[PDB]
């Protein structure tokens, strides 16, 4: 009776482990690497809180014969822009460029949230808004931001590309789970939906962070350290 | 090696969870309930394959 | 590229066939019949993953 | 009503295509490559006949509340030893060594056939006989035969290894389908069982052949052609 809470607790544990790992890895980080470690801690830390809240049975919203989880979407709204921020830092973006990508990202996240809380075919119009904004975000990540990253060191460009590929490819799967899951046609049950998202969230946040952590030493060596 | 094991193990884990839902539905006796759990399992496994493939391509 | 497409396409094909069996069973109204078709689909998809993984490792 | 026959016809078509491809590819084969092309034609050709027979509804045996296909096992008994023969030719085996591997292979195939036609837990004893013989066959392929192949050209050794890996890895899956399928605990339905075997058979026979065909030109170049 309810392995849902079990899945949420597993997500919370995974995010917590990541949060602690990143925090520790950045204990003696330089003044240039600092923001990176702090950002990773924020990404996984907030996700950890969202999972704990859901595991405690809070934020469960039984929308029209379906079950949506408010904390999931709130988490996304607040964490995805930090992921974009991390990528933007590697690319070496200026305030303007950051504002563009963060705006697009927010449209995506807000669209999914609103659509999940909206009964009727109108939710598909909201989904469309998010889907289009997502394509714009992908364009910026693979285009303008990639060209910006190319002006950095080979190690930075290499890291940017690896994290960008992980992000683009895996983020592209979320809309399919939304459409096929409870928010959309509800072909996937809440349990299956939650299991898939727990897996994706851990990879896009914790996996994402570990890849960055694994590159840290090499990046320091590039500057003569 | 470790990646094949990882994705294989996880797939089995997902299958077990999916199987659990199908079994629970069957206990009710409602063919419709079982069908819903089964369709969810099939689609979920196909999506899981997508995630694993994407992960491999993004890292390897 | 072509391999991901190949295995992905086939997996979808297998899923469709599996789905067909589940739907046909559901039409009968027997929860037990649906469960049998569902378990077969889940196990079949797990095995299919094994085949695809083995093929990739043997060629790549 | 019966996509089973449809799956069998698809297997027949795939085997036929392979048979014709191999036959054509060996039209102008030398006196040294000849046996190889002829063997491939026999492997896929016999498999094609078995699939046509099953597609026509012949050889279907409704053993104790289960359905087994005699042509499938007859096919295996006659084609697997040709695959072993092909591998043995690449390895450069002598009559004695060939006899050892063909004996082991036959035990495997005969065990599966008998077990499939036998009701009761006795079928598991027959399965055991085949499983042990299979491990012995794997040992010969990865051990003695690999060392024998190592005495050939780099191209031959390379081809042997590629085909040996495909064979060992994929052949190892058949016993699991047997155990989980109709012959064993019958967790897999006839349709799912047949679909998985059609896929495996096409790869282990037609895929196997195409890999050899793709290496042909390089092997000729090695001898100064
Ligand atoms: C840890 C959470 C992450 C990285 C979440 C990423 C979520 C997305 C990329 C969601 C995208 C969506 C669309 C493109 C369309 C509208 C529906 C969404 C919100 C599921
Ligand atoms: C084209 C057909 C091929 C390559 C068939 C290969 C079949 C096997 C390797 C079957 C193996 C089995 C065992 C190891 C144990 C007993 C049951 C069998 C016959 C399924
Ligand atoms: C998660 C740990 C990975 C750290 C990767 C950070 C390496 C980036 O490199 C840093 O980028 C800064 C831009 O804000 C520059 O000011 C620094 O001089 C430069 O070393
Ligand atoms: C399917 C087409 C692939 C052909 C690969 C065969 C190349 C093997 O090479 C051949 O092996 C023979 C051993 O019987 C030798 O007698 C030949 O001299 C040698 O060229």
């Amino acid at each position: 009776m309810v392995g849902l809470t079990t899945l949420f607790w597993l997500g919370a544990i995974g995010m917590l482990v990541g949060t602690l790992a990143f925090a520790w890895a950045g204990r003696d980080a330089g003044s240039g690497e600092r923001r990176y470690y702090v950002t990773l801690v924020g990404i996984s830390g907030i996700a950890a809180v969202a999972y704990v809240v859901m595991a405690l049975g809070v934020g469960w919203v039984p929308v029209a014969e379906r079950t949506v989880f408010a904390p999931r979407y709130i988490d996304w709204i607040l964490t995805t822009p930090l992921i974009v921020y991390f990528l933007g830092l590697l690319a070496g973006l200026d305030s303007r460029e950051f504002g563009i990508v963060i705006t697009l990202n927010t449209v995506v996240m807000l669209a999914g949230f609103a659509g999940a809380m909206v009964p009727g075919i109108e939710r598909y119009a909201l989904f469309g808004m998010g889907a289009v904004a997502f394509l714009g975000l992908v364009y910026y990540l693979v285009g303008p931001m990639t060209e910006s990253a190319s002006q950095r060191s080979s190690g930075i460009k290499s890291l940017y590309v690896r994290l960008r590929n992980l992000t683009v490819i895996l983020w592209a799967i979320y809309p399919f789970i939304w459409l096929l899951g409870p928010p959309g046609v509800a072909l996937l049950t809440p349990t299956v939906d939650v299991a898939l998202i727990v897996y994706l969230d851990l990879v896009t946040k914790v996996g994402f962070g570990f890849i960055a952590l694994d590159a840290a030493a090499t990046l320091r060596a590039e500057h003569g350290e | 090696g470790a990646v094949f094991i990882f994705v294989g193990a996880l797939t089995v884990l997902f299958g077990a969870i999916a199987y659990g839902e199908v079994t629970a539905a069957a206990a009710t006796g409602d063919a419709a309930a079982v069908q819903e759990a089964a369709v969810s399992a099939i689609l979920g496994l196909i999506i899981l394959l997508g995630i694993n493939l994407g992960l491999v391509a993004a890292t390897l």
